[PDB]
RNA sequence: CCAUAGGUUAAUGAGGCGAACCGGGGGAACUGAAACAUCUAAGUACCCCGAGGAAAAGAAAUCAACCGAGAUUCCCCCAGU
RNA sequence: CUUUUGUAUAAUGGGUCAGCGACUUAUAUUCUGUAGCAAGGUUAACCGAAUAGGGGAGCCGAAGGGAAACCGAGUCUUAA
RNA sequence: GAGGACCGAACCGACUAAUGUUGAAAAAUUAGCGGAUGACUUGUGGCUGGGGGUGAAAGGCCAAUCAAACCGGGAGAUAGC
RNA sequence: UGUAACGGGGCUAAACCAUGCACCGAAGCUGCGGCAGCGACGCUUAUGCGUUGUUGGGUAGGGGAGCGUUCUGUAAGCCU
RNA sequence: UGUUUAUUAAAAACACAGCACUGUGCAAACACGAAAGUGGACGUAUACGGUGUGACGCCUGCCCGGUGCCGGAAGGUUAAU
RNA sequence: GAAAUUCCUUGUCGGGUAAGUUCCGACCUGCACGAAUGGCGUAAUGAUGGCCAGGCUGUCUCCACCCGAGACUCAGUGAAAUUGAACUCGCUGUGAAGAUGCAGUGUACCCGCGGCAAGACGGAAAGACCCCGUGAACCUUUACUAUAGCUUGACACUGAA
RNA sequence: CCCUUUAAUGUUUGAUGUUCUAACGUUGGCCCCUGAUCGGGGUUGCGGACAGUGUCUGGUGGGUAGUUUGACUGGGGCGGUCUCCUCCUAAAGAGUAACGGAGGAGCACGAAGGUUGGCUAAUCCUGGUCGGACAUCAGGAGGUUAGUGCAAUGGCAUAAGCCAGCUUGACUGCGAGCGUGACGGCGCGAGCAGGUGCGAAAGCAGGUCAUAGUGAUCCGGUGGUUCUGAAUGGAAGGGCCA
């Protein structure tokens, strides 16, 4: 509700992304995890929680 | 399609894809088809001349559907892996 | 001031005892527990007790506490 | 005069060999960052028009 | 002022009516959409103008697809694609 | 009679007779029956000594999966 | 000798009551009533035409029809009643 | 509005209670005759017809059979 | 005084003389009219149109925030281009 | 100023009447008057609204009688609305819930004529009210979308210095 | 000799006033057609690139016009309601109405998720540096009367409660099998594949104790995809995936 929509975007230069949802006025930290990508099928880190 | 005035399903559902306009020049030749092509050479011009296509067709594609039975010779076709193997098996010559 | 209810979530008993399941069956819908997961049982994660394996449904009271489990028998 | 197909019902379902048709889903549009993927991944195959449906959908599709 | 406009007198020709078809100029709304405005009905009803035994169109600034076709009109399919 | 939960109903309709008065038609589609021919079946316009014969342009069926390219008794899904 | 003066017939109206209400009459009769030299009244022609006219204004009147006349057409509008 | 709070007459049992027996009482059941649907019957030898079982209230509605009317053929036929 | 719902309302309604506001410089504003044109008017601000009020008598208070109208255009925004 | 305006309200007080929810005079506590959608008066005027009085009377107490036109009888002519069919009582009960028709029971010879109007949910007009219809019309406006008009600028007609 | 700038004489481009007349206006005079207040021509006068019309355009516009203005409802209106969750009604399976009886939701959370290793409350008594009924500490009682991010109900000690360690499984593709709806749909799911986290070993995780926290399609937007690519090669658009 008022938690943004974030996208989640690989690392592995693929086009790949995630998206989730982040309380942007608590969290201002870019949110970064080490998900699966599966164009290269390997973890790798996601980053820029917009 | 009409519901009362609930959304009908021709309405609450997704339209998808797209057509083709390569599918419709193209068709499936039967092997049971191979027998009528006058002269024992499957062209795509004499699939047409002896009416099994259809006058507008680029592509035709020769598929495992029965029966060849004599020595034919399929110029300028597709044929599947079955057909090729059914085609050989009766003394038929693929280019 | 009132006027408000919900859907019925259909819970409650879907495979009695002695009825002969397969596996994946859902065996007990619930809110808590109420029943607990025996032999060849899995929990899920609303608490819905289904079967692991083919066999007959078993409900028996076990343990220090007295509560109804639920097994499957093949 | 000739039947005129439902056109916006020949874009929702295709036929099948065995008679029945197979259609898109609904509910993976717009919004998805909410719903699980599992539920997104169900409703990625195209699924058969159901029993009580079916007599709506030959009624829209004459030519199908 | 030239000269026009005008004025007169001839010869010609025209007008008016007609049921439909036809070409052109104008052009609805009820209705359908289960309401309604985009859309529909429908370029229909109607109104007007003009013509002929028919009219209009018509001899590629056309299509096709690397082969080709060869002016318009009408009919059957293509395809309810 | 109609309409209704329900009508002797004080609900509707009819003064009476006689004549007329309301599920049609065209085309498309699907299903049942039936008939002909069957992995084929049928032609449309038109020609025509006209219900004949010609005309197979087509249409439907014998193959399907896939959004599609494509592959094809399999195919899509998916690196699998 | 003035006067949208007064009384009062014709004339023009239409306040009250009774009758009439399948009437003598789809608005009248009978007894009274208002104006009666005037913003009067009347004849004969004319002119304004329908979303228009005309209106000392009532939604009045526009051929016994008026919150949109009549006639013909769209048209067998549509009608979950 | 008129007895108007057994349907009435009337009843001291013709009312209650208990018991018992008989009888009346329906389009129910049974008898007798008929008709139809469905089955099981190979009963027949297309299978009609038979044999047995059982079923036949019906609105909406579905299914299955018919009747008659006008017109065409059969029809320059038959009736008149 | 008058007018009005012809055909259930004649009135306190309408009109009115008067009053005020406002528009209008004449090819007037307005109105009818796709236009030409014509009313206004063969008139011209002591004239015309629109609105409100309604002889006469005494009178007409306070509010310019809202909404219009009128005047201003420095800024802010803003079309086609 | 309790008004063409005052709900409470027949306010309250005065007058008028034997007695007055109306009237007239006030008071002001104006639900919710008010100054050109004019305020307060105002002679005259009005088929104007309300109130009182005198005259007058069949308006009335309470009607009587009379005169004509019908009604009524005879002769002639000759409609109408309506109407399922009728061999068409009362009561009480029942019942689609207010019965000539059902039940039970009273009563009742057959058929007119003049009358009357209690019922036949009497006749008339597919309720005008009230609902409903994704009815309609017309009207309103700061509803929506347009549009005539009016208005703005650009380009055109349209030039020179 | 080709530059940015600092201000100019020759000079393009955009407005401003004046001036002019030669379009345009003339509903000024005069002449003619014509002893015709129309019209047209002429000639002067005045106005003059204005005015006015066309196309485009902004505003204004009930002056007209097309229409819309919900349903439920113990008649309609007014009021209240409309989707979702929990309880009761609900008759010991499921389900079950009313303008029946009570409450809540339209989120939150990168930890409040995963895992691994621990842990066990409320209240009360007593003791008492301030300190009181209650801050903290210590014992006793008590046994969950607590706690569960948020209602209520089902649960919860093997804790689903509480604390730290390390972490991203809040994974991708699927999915036997079921449950639940008229359907659209929604839900549960072992297992398999690929990768990953936690154990100083073995031993689990496809979000949260569960159940509310939501919106079909169309139409677009944004990435990805060598799927289509209207002669061909491209592209545009479409598809598919997010």
């Amino acid at each position: 509700g008022i938690r943004e929509k974030i996208k989640l975007v690989s690392s592995a230069g693929t086009g790949h992304f995630y998206t989730t949802t982040k309380n942007k006025r608590t969290k201002p930290e870019k949110l970064e995890l080490k998900k699966f990508d599966p164009v290269v099928r390997q973890h790798v880190i996601y980053k820029e929680a917009k | 399609g009409f519901e009362g005035g609930q959304m009908p399903l021709y309405r609450r559902l997704p339209k998808f894809g797209f057509t083709s306009r390569k599918a419709a020049i193209t068709a499936e030749v039967r092997l049971s088809d191979l027998a009528k092509v006058e002269g024992g050479v499957v062209d795509l011009n004499t699939l047409k001349a002896a009416n099994i296509i259809g006058i507008q067709i680029e592509f035709a594609k020769v598929i495992l559907a029965g029966e060849v039975t004599t020595p034919v010779t399929v110029r300028g076709l597709r044929v599947t892996k079955g057909a090729r193997a059914a085609i050989e098996a009766a003394g038929g010559k693929i280019e | 001031r009132n006027g408000r209810d919900s859907e019925a979530k259909r819970l409650g008993v879907k495979r009695f005892g002695g009825e002969s399941v397969l596996a994946g069956s859902i065996i007990v819908r619930q809110r808590g527990t109420k029943f607990h997961a025996g032999a060849n049982v899995g929990c899920g994660r609303d608490h819905t007790l289904f079967a692991k394996a083919d066999g007959k449904v078993k409900f028996e009271v076990k343990g220090p506490k007295n509560r109804k489990f639920i097994s499957i028998e093949a | 005069p000739k039947i005129k197909t439902v056109r916006g019902a020949a874009k929702r379902f295709k036929k099948t060999g065995k008679g029945g048709f197979k259609h898109k889903h609904a509910n993976l549009r717009h919004i998805l960052t909410k719903k699980a993927t599992k539920r997104k991944r169900h409703l990625r195959p195209k699924a058969m028009v159901s029993k009580g449906d079916l007599g709506l959908v030959i009624a829209c599709l004459p030519y199908a």
